[PDB]
DNA sequence: GTCCGTGGTAGGGCAGGTTGGGGTGAC
């Protein structure tokens, strides 16, 4: 996160933190969507190009934290992966188009107060929270500027209206896909960079008082650019894979 | 079913200090 | 009004799958 905060404590229970066993490495965020499932961005997983393809036996998961550094006793808990399941139109190459991937925990997980289960969207969440000026909320523990924090990073930023997310970058963009930032003069900054990939990008209805995980951390031009905005996976586009993954390999 | 409910948050009337933010972005 | 499935990230093929819906629809 750039020019984000220190989150404060339990703000961000749904967040999950992965990482590669040997050599220990910090390798992008997560987040927990029920007792025995994560959601994570593919390319966090798999990234051909760079002859990156995780097994579950590779990668270990740590939730409820708040400090990267320390081990935080009787509050943070660690999960194997049984099964990764990567979505079957992920495109790692044109764009990181539907850049999603669900993970499978091998034993589920109690909740506590550090650790609770953010909500997905349905059709009027949808309808409701995804426009143009309205903020939402994305954490992560990656770059600072395009070194690494100790305590969770927060920001809040803007859905920015599609064809100046479109026009922003000459890379393909998709439905599956929305960006979000400030515009160069609004005063304020602020973006997700890499390490921050996995993320879960939040918000809170109006209606219910709950919060609702609308995108997923997945692409970015360096970070905090002016005329750049970060892209995030459209979750509830990608609602019914989720479900039926859930399922039937639940 | 309890999800986006934070428990030392929404579960006990407490705000954290900028969602606040989110909401008037919604107005 | 029109358009979003036949390879592509990739097989076996013209459905349907964990996958081509229907919406912040875009245009
Ligand atoms: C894996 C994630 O940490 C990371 C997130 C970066 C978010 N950035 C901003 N500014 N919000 N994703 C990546 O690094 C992806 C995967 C590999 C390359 N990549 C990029 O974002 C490149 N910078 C650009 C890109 C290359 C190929 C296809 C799409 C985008
Ligand atoms: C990634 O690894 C798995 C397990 O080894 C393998 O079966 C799969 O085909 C690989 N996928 C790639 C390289 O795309
Ligand atoms: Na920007």
């Amino acid at each position: 996160i750039v020019e984000g905060s220190d989150a404060e404590i339990g703000m961000s229970p749904w967040q999950v933190m992965l990482f590669r066993k040997s050599p220990q490495e910090l390798l992008c965020g997560a987040s927990l969507i029920s007792d025995r499932w994560v959601l994570t961005a593919a390319h966090c997983l798999l990234y051909p190009p760079w002859d990156k393809n995780f097994t579950e036996n590779d990668l270990l998961v740590r939730i409820g934290k708040h400090s990267r550094t320390r081990y935080e006793r009787n509050i943070e808990k660690i999960s194997m992966l049984e099964k990764i399941y990567i979505h079957p139109r992920y495109n790692w190459r044109e764009n990181l188009d539907r850049d999603i991937a669900l993970m499978k925990l091998k034993k589920p997980v109690a909740f506590s107060d550090y650790i609770h289960p953010v909500c997905l969207p349905d059709r009027e969440t949808a309808a409701s929270l995804l426009q143009a000026g309205y903020k939402g909320r994305v954490t992560g523990w990656g770059n600072l500027k395009e070194g690494q924090p100790s305590v969770l990073q927060v920001v809040n930023l803007p859905i920015v209206e599609r064809p100046v997310c479109k026009d922003s970058t000459r890379i393909r963009i998709t439905d599956n896909m929305f960006c979000a930032g400030y515009k160069p003069d609004e005063g304020k900054r602020g973006d997700a960079c890499e390490g921050d990939s996995g993320g879960p990008f939040v918000m809170k209805s109006p209606f219910n008082n709950r919060w609702y995980q609308m995108g997923i951390v997945s692409w970015g031009e360096g970070c905090d650019r002016d005329g750049k905005y970060g892209f995030y996976t459209h979750v509830f586009r990608l609602k019914k894979w989720i479900q039926k993954v859930i399922d039937q390999f639940g | 079913a309890d999800c986006g409910l934070r428990p030392l948050f929404e579960k006990k009337s407490l705000e954290d200090k900028t969602e606040r933010e989110l909401l008037e972005s919604y107005i």
